[PDB]
RNA sequence: UUUCGGGAAUUCUUCUCUGCGGGAUUCCUUUGUAUGCACAAGGUGAAAUUUUGGGCAACAGCAGGUCUGUGAUGCUCCUCAAUGUUCUGGGCGACACGCGCACUACAAUGUCAGUGAGAACAAGAACGAACCUACUUGAUCAAAAGAGUGGGGAAACCCCGGAAUCACAUAGACCCACUUGGGACCGAGGAUUGCAAUUAUUGGUCGCGCAACGAGGAAUGUCUCGUAGGCGCAGCUCAUCAAACUGUGCCGAUUACGUCCCU
């Protein structure tokens, strides 16, 4: 058989965004148009299916680290801001994006509030992943 | 019954390694069962400032340390039987602490 | 099942040699997989010259600010460039750069004791010079250009190869052997 | 270009000592001329005794210290 | 390809713009228009962000002017805008194409004439 | 039917990697869960490899290897990694085999590299007032 | 040093990437893009093309780097 | 067969914590010795020469600095419309100029948009709360910020401390141009700290970018191994503000291992 971390990060998570895309049920924020990922960044995302691949990468971030935050998720993906003439400094990704992406799997079935206090996987969502992680290693 | 732990907190080592075992051996006297002692880490406070009192030469600095330890031990007595374990000619310096935990 | 080691798992070590009867002993061509070995070469003197010649060439390229101490982006590098060397002359990579570091550097050279006077260089300081001046001729060259990084070392190392002028290393070495025989 | 070996260093020379004196052995052919000849020569690189040199003329000699 | 009608400048909103660049980066050289905005006009008119500005057609110039004028009839929101309570006239707007300068120099012209200190 | 296992452990600059080996059904070498196959670059997954590569593969042949490693960087665990997989190797052929064995894949180790089965003891050299780094002293003017 | 490199493929220089860039050794992005004179933006898209026909042979990639020789 | 729970139950100290100990001595071999004191190369080894890095450091002096640290001080000056003290306001921040020390750059060994793996030193509040934080809410629609439950006398919460250099076989965009390089200068909303934000707070959004700058003349600073250089992070000052300082880790080289030419 497989399981999630058997296979290739990237893989895995272009082959769920696909996959939620296709199916067609997933609510896409009408913000996801309009903002940048956070205010670390410069300039608005250039792939049009961003939201897709950001659920997608929550998801696998979840099954890793239960119970996470949408604090903790924030410095997954942060990054490094250029102020102009002054020093650099990182800084911590916004967390209403990530906010929506939760609430977007949850609506799917694949994310539960946890047990104390933060987010975690529903067993549906435990067998979509390694279910996908078969799909990839077969290619 | 109950398990009571004993905090020993100390700014010179020497002090704090012999009460810690003064306070083993009565407890071994009185036949109790023990856990530990634990040696717990060793914190250190930096202060670092200007020799000069005014701003003239080289600006050269020193940097003054002070080292805290700590040890615990747990003991499964009653709180009677604890208190006459406890009780002798404590150091100065040394600061001994008394808790039941659940 | 021990086997012998490939670089990059591609380019092979055996029957790796140089013609310049002189630098034997100060060009290794010892069996490794990648660039990176995180090894104390500086301890001592000599002990640099036992360094693989591949790494050596790999420490020659994070010199700027913006370089310096990119080890894994230097091996990238190297990697691109063996294969366009392999097609541009159709023979073994590794061969080709040790002819090209037994080439690179004068063997003779005016100092400043007498005047000038000529003078003699030592093997060490030979192979030095050679990873040295090719490395700042290929960096030169891609400053502000439609060429890449991997393109530029690879047609310095196979003109250097030939003893083509249109080195940079060669031109220089040719420059400082001419100058020194005037100052016999 | 004939080759040298190096079988002595003689001390470091010249002002700010970055060049070395040594003597060589022009190993050439073995019933040829020019066979077990020696030579004093300025060297600018490091370099340490069995080193070998690459001369591209065996004419000139160095003069002592 | 290249088409026939490919053209090295094209003028839109009294400014010439390079047809070179991809659409975006074209529209940027607009006073007015920045690299946030530029996108943002290409999602409302429909235009693919990777094409060349010099395969634009005159309708599709035509729309690009529209939405730049009154951005807030296309939908985009007040807080993207660049003149959002008119000190003068209370409305919100976008200013474009030499009513950057023209407005610029009014702001200073009020300022002096009170004798504010920033002024 | 009894457990054949050991533990060793590996250092570099900050890293310390530790490796459980096992006797199991099948090879499988997994770093912090992921298989070797899949550790990027490319260029440190061949550091790793290099302590299977040097003695050959027909050592690990029924070997179940697990390694965790915390603290470091990039290549510093990579590199801790690698000499606990190699010292877990020597620690298992010495209790569960007999010495001629053993000093045969040791001394193969120890021709390729030294530090594949002994710590390399460099560390950061501390700051010092009146200087921006261990040995950078503050500009100085003279007009 | 005008360098103007065309970004828009006409056919013209269409024909020349189909007919003799496969006859070439050590086909790179940069390579063609001087000898035809086009930006290495389509110079790298046209290489693409060629790679998914199999009319050349890709030899060494990378996420930035590409270099291809013939069949 | 693998995988999961920051089920439960036994037993155990490889990794972590630490008070006192061990361990290196030119110890062993061979050179040249210059036969004494020693040296060079190798061995042993975690470590091989002051093991590495700090702290401490004699005697004599300087009319060096500090009377803006003190309830350390002689002499002298002011002392009720005070040179004492407090309160209001302003200034210490003014500028087509000169000099020292920094920060950001001039791009492709790059910029932008994604995705991966992954440190160390630290700090936390005075009849409960004034300090630090996690979680979810705000949210049937922007950042950042309102707000609500909790936790932590700090190996216990933060925290499995998801730092940035870095990597990517991402089939992503740009193509040698003052250009998607650079980010100075300025315009318009809005929020927050504070008794008070204009002469001077600080974040966040859209615009300006058309301001120089395409590698820097004569001169000149620092540096020999986990070092230089590059990269972030804590503490300190602190209601609010770090292009500084004091520490910490991460990536990690070229060159010499010499001399008395300059100082
Ligand atoms: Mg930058
Ligand atoms: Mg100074
Ligand atoms: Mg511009
Ligand atoms: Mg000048």
């Amino acid at each position: 058989g497989a399981s999630l971390k058997d296979v290739s990060a990237w893989r895995w998570i272009k082959t769920a965004a696909r996959h939620f895309k296709q199916e067609g049920k997933i609510f896409v924020p009408n913000c996801t148009e309009i903002m940048k990922s956070s205010h670390g960044r410069e300039r608005a995302p250039q792939n049009p299916d961003w939201y897709y691949i950001r659920c997608a990468a929550v998801l696998r971030a979840i099954y890793l680290r239960p119970g996470v935050g949408y604090g903790g998720l924030s410095k997954r993906f942060g990054n490094k801001k250029n102020y102009g003439s002054r020093p650099e400094h990182t800084v911590t990704s916004s967390t209403g994006p990530l906010h929506w992406a939760c609430k977007s799997l949850t609506k799917l079935g694949l994310v539960e509030p946890g047990a104390q206090s933060g987010q975690r996987l529903t067993r549906k969502g435990h067998k979509f992943a390694d279910s996908l992680a078969f799909q990839v290693q077969i290619r | 019954g109950q398990t009571v732990r004993l905090t020993i907190t100390s700014r010179n080592a020497k002090a704090v390694e012999s009460v810690t075992s003064q306070l083993l051996t009565r407890a071994r006297d009185e036949k109790v069962t023990i856990h530990g002692p634990v040696r717990l880490p060793t914190r250190t406070l930096k202060i670092t400032t200007r020799k000069t009192p005014c701003g003239n030469g080289t600006n050269t600095w020193d940097t003054f340390e002070l080292k805290i330890y700590k040890r615990i031990i747990d003991l499964h007595a009653p709180t009677e039987q604890v208190k006459k374990i406890t009780s002798f000619t404590m150091e100065s310096g040394v600061d001994v602490s008394i808790t039941i935990l659940d | 099942s021990s086997k012998t080691p490939k670089l990059f798992n591609k380019w092979s070590f055996e029957g790796l040699e140089t013609s310049e009867l002189a630098l034997r002993d100060h060009i290794s061509t010892t069996a490794a997989y990648v660039p990176h070995t995180s090894g104390r070469w500086q301890k001592r003197r000599f002990y640099k010259a036992r360094m693989p010649i591949v790494e050596r060439l790999a420490n020659g390229l994070m010199f700027k600010g913006r370089g310096n101490g990119r080890k894994l982006q230097a091996a990238r590098l190297l990697k691109h460039t063996l294969e366009i060397i392999h097609l541009l002359t159709d023979e073994n990579p590794l061969q080709v750069v040790v002819d090209a570091v037994s080439k690179g550097a004068p063997r003779e050279d005016s100092t400043r004791v007498g005047r000038r006077q000529a003078v003699d260089v030592s093997p060490m300081r030979r192979v030095n010079e050679a990873i040295y001046q090719m490395c700042k001729g290929a960096r030169e060259a891609a400053f502000r250009n439609l060429k890449s990084m991997p393109e530029c070392l690879a047609d310095e190392i196979v003109n250097a190869s030939k003893g083509s002028s249109n080195s940079y290393a060669i031109k220089k070495k040719d420059e400082v052997e001419r100058v020194a025989k005037a100052n016999r | 270009a004939q080759v040298g070996l190096i079988i002595k260093v003689l001390g470091r020379t010249g002002s700010r000592g970055n060049v070395t004196q040594v003597r060589v052995r022009l190993m050439a052919e073995a019933g040829s001329p020019d066979y077990n000849r020696t030579i004093v020569r300025n060297v600018k690189g490091p370099c340490k005794e069995n080193d070998m040199l690459s001369l591209m003329e065996t004419e000139r000699e160095a003069r002592r210290l | 390809l290249i088409p026939d009608h490919f053209q090295h400048i094209v003028r839109l909103l009294n400014t010439n713009v390079e047809g070179k660049r991809k659409v975006p980066f074209a529209l940027r050289m607009v006073k007015g228009v920045g690299i946030r905005f530029a996108y943002l006009v290409c999602k409302k008119a429909g235009i693919d962000v990777e094409r060349r500005a010099g395969t634009l057609t005159a309708e599709e110039l035509e729309k690009i002017a529209e939405i730049i004028a009154d951005p807030a009839k296309f939908k985009i929101p007040d807080w993207f805008l660049n003149r959002q309570r008119d000190p003068k006239t209370g409305k919100t707007e976008h200013l474009s194409s030499s009513m950057v300068d023209t407005r610029l120099r009014d702001d200073l012209e009020r300022l002096k004439k009170m004798r504010a200190h920033r002024g | 039917y009894a457990l054949k296992q050991v533990q060793t452990f590996g250092k570099k600059k900050t890293a310390i990697a530790v490796a459980t080996v096992t006797k199991a059904a099948q090879c499988n070498i997994k770093v912090n869960g992921v298989p070797l196959q899949q550790i990027l670059p490319d260029t440190l997954r061949a550091k790793i490899m290099e302590a299977i590569t040097v003695v050959g593969s027909k050592y690990y042949s029924r070997l179940r290897i697990d390694v965790a490693v915390h603290g470091g960087g990039q290549v510093s665990q990579a590199y801790a990694a690698r000499q606990a997989i190699a010292k877990g190797l020597i620690a298992f052929f010495q209790k569960y085999h007999n010495e001629v064995e053993k000093a045969a894949l040791k001394d193969k180790f120890l021709a390729y590299d030294k530090f594949l089965l002994i710590a390399d003891p460099r560390r950061c050299e501390p700051k010092k007032w009146g200087r921006h780094s261990a040995r950078t002293r503050f500009t100085k003017s003279y007009r | 040093e005008a360098l103007q490199n065309a970004v828009m493929f006409d056919k013209e220089t269409y024909d020349k990437l189909r007919s003799e860039v496969p006859k070439y050794k050590l086909i790179t992005p940069s390579i063609i893009s001087d000898r035809l004179k086009i930006a290495v933006s389509i110079a790298a898209a046209g290489l693409k093309q060629l790679c998914r026909e199999k009319l050349i042979r890709l030899v060494s990639c990378s996420s930035k780097t590409r270099v291809y020789t013939r069949i």
